[PDB]
């Protein structure tokens, strides 16, 4: 099981390199700066 | 008109192909002992089976079939597609693509569908056509262009239902076109020649429907009727023909009284009543009616 | 404490008493663009206290058969003050906006509207036509509305074939009459490119549309304006010539 | 991120009023608000919406779901409704006392004007198929129906007609499995 | 996280104060409301993967691009067959990509080339890439076919179908499918915006093809063009379009006759 | 963070924006049955999500010359759901109860509503016959009104010859419009012998009382429903034999 | 164990109280009475192997699963083909996996095509498989054969067979060849149970295939599917059917005309 | 002599694995709780 | 298959011929009148 070797000199012709398990979902689902708690109202 | 039922079960033709066009021939009902369902078995009809090779529904199926020589393929019996083999109010069926509907209008699913349960979904909301498909489906409408996909062929489309087991209801990416006033109870008809049908001709029908169709004709002389297919087991429930210009009887039919097949009346304004009980329920009527100018 | 709200940026100052919290457009801050970005190598100049600051356009009745307007924001402020006048004697652009939509009303008004930003928004043609030379496409004063505004013809497609009810994926804010009056957003700079010109290219746009028509009873107030102020955040110019207009 | 859904995708309805629930101050003690389906791959309210879309590019989803009701009435109207999520089984329930039997939230009128009911996941196997049709009715999810709590009331010189605008998200334990391809889109005109 | 998420045991609460149900949606926020805050739950240990739901391998797909016709004629022949390189001329990979703002990706372009009747005879083809910039061949024995210091594939019909791979190669930073703005400055006018929406950070050149032969060769070819993304990043995304497509490098939709989101119902009361 | 509370329990939850404090009835939680007290050898059984769980009843139009409704609690569950089935099946019962009563209305409206609690709440027949014959007695929907309720006919003497106005020492809480919007009440179990058929015997009862009649100006809304949730918090059931109805 | 069993030496015994002869079979145990408590035996060092009576070496057979017709006419054509991925429709490979209740592996599907009269022409095909949702294509020129987000095959008839590799993903956590149940609830009939034992955790989809040109192919392919179990795991073992098959998706068998599980004997009293 | 060697990323794609010569038959044979002796009467 | 609910053992005929039955205490209030007549058939223990 090898995939990450590569056949030439350049590098955009490889193929699909070792996945990223990176997941923010803060920046599209909490874009506020007064960090809102779990148990609290949001607004006083 | 040749086939007044949803499965064609009373259909006399003299079809001895399974097609007009690339076909093969069907093999007689006297030859076939290797089958159950020949004249050895079955003397004095028994859904027509006599000598002869034509397709004929004694099984109770969902369209006529005759017997096909095996050619040692699979496939030793074929529907029938018979050209004349609709009843009046069936539109044929047509193929289904996608998102796009063939009919724009609501949709229905159920675990328990006929052809008179989606007919009258569609009539509770006022929709001209229906529409069902692979077994489970209602699909109502208003539109006139539902042969936008394309014609299908009448023994594609002979999924059985879910609710009963002797009609077809449509096929896989196939639907199948009703009109809503077939089952209906009551209308004003002011066709020239048009068929009149039991509340819940594709069922039996229920207990205690009462209803009056009324027929009317801008001018007409007199009116001929019809009584195609007729079958009632019981003395209670009972139709009658009635004029509504001074409100009396002119004739009055029941499971006892056998109807004749054709007459004449020098009447215009004729109503049809139709008083159901709730003891015994077989099956509807097909009154097929002709008005002369 | 929460709100109650003063934003100050120059000589301008934006006081609350209805407001829910401010919103930070795809949590990230405008700033100034690093050397590693950038890719002139003529100065950039910063006034800072000249062009940032309060701009506020003009205020639109909202109607009870109103649809909704919306604005190019480059272009907005391409001929209102000293950014006007800065921007367009300079090639390149770059910065961000901090927005605020004035909206008050009675406590027996009903209604709410969504104040959201589209980066790129283009506007599409309306027409049923293919041919390349009849089919429809917007005037200069339809992609480009200029201080006026501009008012929607099919909301419901947000003018771009793209439905409005899957549009809360922007950076958006709800002002909802019985709960706020006002809506905040600050957002950065958002291009593929480090600078660019703020005449024929406008990075994001404003929309107001109201989703719950305005409902009143016979007897209150009837003009209901729609009031928006406009803050160009972190402002930087370059390639300094003549001034052009359009 | 959460959606708008369009409850009020009926007939007799233009584009923009296709999105609102409209209240209003019934007579009788009990009566019944917007229903519909929970089933996101369905065709129906969920359609309209972007978690709606991306279970209709992938064929089976997993995971809790979450919709989120907020009041746009006036400041002096009041009132509670009942959000209750019951489990597949039976049709639509008739009356509200029989579904309150599931999964329901008290929600009440006050300063702050949204709920959110979440849906829990209560389904036998661990991934359903959002094909959901016909003989596929086993991997349905259920029914979401609001019913009135108390009623809406409104004080003298207030309009007595409201709506609620419904959105809809998914929750941390979400996922999604098998790309396929999408069914709202089957042909194309000659570009 | 290679899996979802877990799920903590939860209780019932009987208490004032805490009210994690009354998220206030109009801040522009998304309700951050858990189970555990709510209804009573239980310990799960999901180990339901999320590699799936990726970018890349959301966008790892081919799909048709574009479909070239070479007639070569006798009569009236014209010998080369160019194809200006975009993405925009069929739906299904357009409403794919149309929902982010800004990419940036490689490309693994694929040519599938056959007969009209559909037929592999052993002709020789010549796929040649023209960069923006460079003369475009006219006529297949034109002086550009040389393809010094041009990129060419030689392949036959016999053979398997080609495969390139193509780096990022626009001039800005990343690909953009909405340009809200003009490509040169000038006064625009009311009439028709033709240029509007212009985007030439997108001209990806011309791709033509022609016959490797003498005098003639009377087959009418039919290129297709599958092109697998990868190495992609999106940025901002945009809603998915709900109307159908009715240009090429236009957004344009119809005014009248409008689809609606969603289906009609029976009545707003019933869910079925 | 005292007006806003959200109850959950199993797979319900009541969310509130107008909320007083919770009210603990005799400052005793509900608890399970100790081994001390504890009579029956039989183990009992503790679904615990699926008998615990807010069950809503229907909603009654608050009229302006409204008396009042009330209930039989372990008589009204009787029938509705898993709890229902699994008391019908059961012998003995014992839990605790968890309430809330919703009563909207706007800013114009005035109000007050005493929603309280009376262990064993006996009902009284109505008359002056002392002759043991014709002396008046409730009838059985009278006296266990089932998932629907009850009117009161005198309510100022609590249909029982006890006064209102004394009926604050049980555990109480008002809804006055002008507040708030909802009551909460827990109550423990409450009873002289540990376990108890839930069929033939209601411990407690709600009761519903407008003191303040509903009075509001000619152009409001005049639909103002009461609804009622109820939790069975803490159950337990002994005894399993044969399902009866009554 | 790499062998079968090794045989210790005994003896005769001449005791009472140990009866290893009279194993009861009310019980509903197996006899465990071995040659060593029995007749004198000898010392054997057995070196017979048990490998190819493992589960995984006994269903590593390809076996046939399905046949499909294409005809591709000019006047009563159809352009595809589409086949339901079931394993009943052959008994051999449906007596040797019905012999289980539970069952879990992986699939080596491979493609055998041949013309009518048997003839390898350089037609390429392209065989497309439709996950259970998906829409299948109508028509050899349909909009779903574009393939995009769907896998499919491209191959010719003079290339070797295609042969694929395809994963567990029944949505339970194992296949089942029996499911005493119904798919819905609702009341069920008593005439005619046609959706009795359905079991809608082993429909996979669909499988097409159609002739890659652009008029037509006057030509009747038959391609054949051949299925090669791999990391399989069962359950539940359960006895052999002794009847014959009568339907693809129901164990039916004849009322009458019964065949005997042994063939008749001369006498009782008779071994030959 | 090596076929433990994958050449994809899945794992399913492989060829038989090493082989397992588990092999419980007491399972079957004598599913019952009271160990029945060898040399013994199976009932008393 | 309506007695079957409660409390049963059953008694199959072998060397030993005697079962015995336990009847539990399954009473609400710790004791039973003896009384157990008309309206005292509160008290009552159930049927073997
Ligand atoms: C040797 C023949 C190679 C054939 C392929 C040409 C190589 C250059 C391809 C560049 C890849 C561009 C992908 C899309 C670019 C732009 O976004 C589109 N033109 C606009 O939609
Ligand atoms: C690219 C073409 C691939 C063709 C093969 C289709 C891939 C999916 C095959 C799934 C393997 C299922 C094996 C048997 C499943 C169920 O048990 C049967 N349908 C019922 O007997
Ligand atoms: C069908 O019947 C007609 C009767 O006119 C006869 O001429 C024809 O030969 C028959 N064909 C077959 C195939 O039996
Ligand atoms: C069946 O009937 C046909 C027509 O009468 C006749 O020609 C044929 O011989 C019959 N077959 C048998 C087996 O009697
Ligand atoms: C009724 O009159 C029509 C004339 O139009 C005739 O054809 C028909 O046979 C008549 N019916 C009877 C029963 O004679």
């Amino acid at each position: 099981n090898f995939t990450n070797i590569n056949y030439y000199k350049d590098s955009y012709a490889a193929s699909a390199t070792r996945q990223d398990f990176t997941q923010d979902p803060k920046k599209f689902t909490q874009p506020v700066l007064d960090s809102i708690r779990e148990l609290s109202a949001p607004l006083n | 008109p040749e086939c007044f039922t949803a499965n064609g079960a009373d259909y006399r033709g003299t079809q001895n192909w399974t097609a007009l066009q690339g076909g093969k021939p069907c093999l007689f009902w006297n030859e076939t002992f290797q089958h159950p369902y020949n004249t050895l078995k079955y003397p004095n009809g028994e859904g027509g089976l006599g000598e002869h090779n034509y397709c004929r529904n004694p099984d109770g199926d969902v369209s006529p079939w005759c017997y096909v020589a095996e050619h040692e393929d699979g496939v030793y019996w074929k529907y029938c597609e018979i050209p004349a083999c609709q009843m009046p109010g069936n539109l044929g069926c047509y193929k289904d693509h996608g998102n796009p509907p063939p009919l724009t209008g609501t949709s229905k699913t159920s675990n328990k569908l006929t052809i008179q349960t989606c007919i009258s979904f569609c009539r509770s909301q006022r929709f001209k056509f229906a529409g069902m498909e692979s077994g489970y489906a209602c699909f109502c409408g208003n539109n006139p262009d539902y042969w936008k996909y394309g014609e299908a062929a009448s023994t594609e489309c002979n999924s059985v239902c879910f609710g009963d087991h002797t009609q077809p209801c449509g096929g896989d990416g196939r639907i199948i076109l009703f009109d809503t006033l077939v089952g209906a109870c009551g209308g004003n008809y002011s066709a020239m020649s048009s068929v009149v049908y039991s509340p819940d001709f594709p069922d039996t029908y229920a207990t205690g429907r009462v209803c009056y169709w009324t027929i009317r004709v801008p001018g007409a002389s007199h009116i001929h009727f019809s009584f195609p297919l007729f079958d009632i087991r019981d003395s209670a429930d009972m139709v009658e023909l009635l004029d509504g210009y001074t409100h009396r009887v002119l004739a009055r039919f029941h499971g006892r009284s056998r109807p004749p097949l054709s007459f004449n009346v020098s009447l215009d304004f004729v109503i049809l009543y139709f008083f159901s009980d709730r003891i015994n329920q077989a099956q509807g009527f097909a009154v097929l009616y002709q008005a002369v100018k | 404490s929460d709100r109650v709200a003063q934003l100050t940026v120059g000589n301008s100052s934006i006081t609350t008493q209805e407001a829910a919290n401010i919103v930070l457009a795809y949590g990230e801050w405008p700033e100034y663009c690093p050397d590693t970005d950038a890719t002139a190598v003529d100065k950039p100049t910063r006034p800072d206290v000249s062009v940032n600051r309060f701009y506020t356009l003009d205020s639109k009745m909202w109607q009870e058969n109103s649809t909704g307007w919306y604005w190019k924001f480059p272009d907005v402020l391409n001929k209102t003050g000293v950014f006007g006048q800065n921007a367009q004697f300079h090639y390149l652009y770059r910065s961000g906006f901090c927005l605020h939509v004035q909206c008050n009303a009675s406590k027996f008004h009903q209604g709410a509207l969504l104040v959201a930003v589209i980066p790129e928004f283009v506007i599409a043609g309306r027409g049923s036509n293919t041919k390349p030379n009849e089919a429809p496409h917007p005037g200069f004063t339809t992609t480009f509305p200029g201080t006026t505004g501009a008012t929607f013809h099919d909301p419901y497609v947000l003018d771009s074939g793209v439905p409005l009810s899957q549009a809360l994926i922007y950076p958006h804010q709800w002002i909802n009459l019985r709960t706020n009056n006002c809506a905040t957003v600050i957002v950065p700079y958002i291009n593929a490119v480090p600078f660019d010109s703020a005449i024929n290219h406008s990075n994001f746009g404003l929309i107001v549309i109201p989703v719950s028509p305005l409902k009143y009873s016979s007897g209150a107030t009837t003009a209901i304006p729609i009031t928006i102020t406009i803050a160009p955040l972190n402002s930087e110019f370059g390639g300094l010539r003549q001034a052009v207009s359009q | 991120v959460e959606t708008i859904l369009e409850v009020n995708n009926t007939t007799e309805a233009t584009g923009l009023t296709r999105l609102l629930i409209p209240v209003s101050s019934q007579n009788k003690a009990d009566e019944l608000c917007a229903a519909f389906m929970v089933d996101p791959g369905r065709i129906g309210p969920w359609q309209s919406t972007l978690v709606g879309q991306i279970c209709r590019y992938y064929t089976q989803w997993s995971g809790s779901l979450k919709v989120t009701f907020m009041f746009t009435g006036s400041f002096m109207a009041t009132g509670k409704m009942l959000v209750a999520y019951s489990p597949p089984g039976s049709a639509q329930p008739a009356n509200r006392e029989t579904a309150m039997l599931g999964t329901h939230v008290i929600w009440d009128f006050g300063l702050q004007s949204s709920v959110s009911l979440v849906i829990p996941w209560i389904s036998n196997t661990h991934f359903r198929t959002a094909k959901t049709g016909g003989n596929y009715d086993y991997y349905t999810a259920g029914v979401v129906t609001l019913w009135y709590q108390t009623n809406y009331v409104v004080p003298p010189e207030t309009p007595g007609e409201a709506y609620i605008i419904a959105m809809g998200a998914a929750q941390d334990n979400f996922t999604l499995k098998i790309c396929k391809d999408t069914d709202e889109v089957t042909q194309q005109a000659v570009l | 996280a290679e899996s979802a998420a877990n799920t903590t045991p939860s209780s019932h609460r009987l208490e004032t104060g805490r009210v994690p149900a009354l998220q206030a949606a109009e801040t522009g926020a998304t309700s951050n409301a858990t189970d555990e805050n709510m209804i009573e739950t239980r310990c799960v240990v999901n180990r339901n993967g999320v590699l799936e739901t990726t970018i890349n391998h959301f966008f790892s797909r081919s799909g048709l691009v574009g479909v070239v016709n070479l007639t070569d004629g006798g009569t009236d022949t014209t010998g080369y067959a160019t194809w200006d390189i975009d993405i925009m001329g069929f739906v299904q990979l357009r409403r794919k990509c149309e929902m982010f703002t800004y990419m940036r990706f490689n490309a693994e372009f694929t040519f599938v080339t056959t007969t009209k009747n559909g037929e592999a005879r052993p002709y020789m083809l010549q796929y040649m890439y023209v960069p923006p910039g460079a003369p475009k061949p006219t006529g297949r024995d034109a002086f550009q076919w040389q393809t010094a210091t041009n990129p060419s594939v030689f392949v036959k019909l016999t053979d398997p179908p080609a495969q390139v791979s193509v780096p990022f190669m626009s001039p800005a930073s990343a690909y953009q499918w909405f340009y809200d703005g003009y490509p040169t400055f000038g006064q625009h006018p009311e009439t028709s915006n033709t240029t509007y929406g212009l985007c030439p950070n997108n001209m990806m050149g011309t791709f033509a093809v022609r016959v490797v032969s003498r005098e003639a060769s009377q087959l009418k070819l039919q290129t297709r063009v599958y092109m697998k993304l990868k190495h992609v990043r999106a940025w901002v995304p945009r809603p998915i379009r709900s109307q159908p497509y009715l240009l090429k490098n236009f957004p344009n939709y119809d005014s009248s006759k409008i689809t609606n989101s969603a289906r009609d119902r029976s009545s707003i009361k019933q869910a079925n």
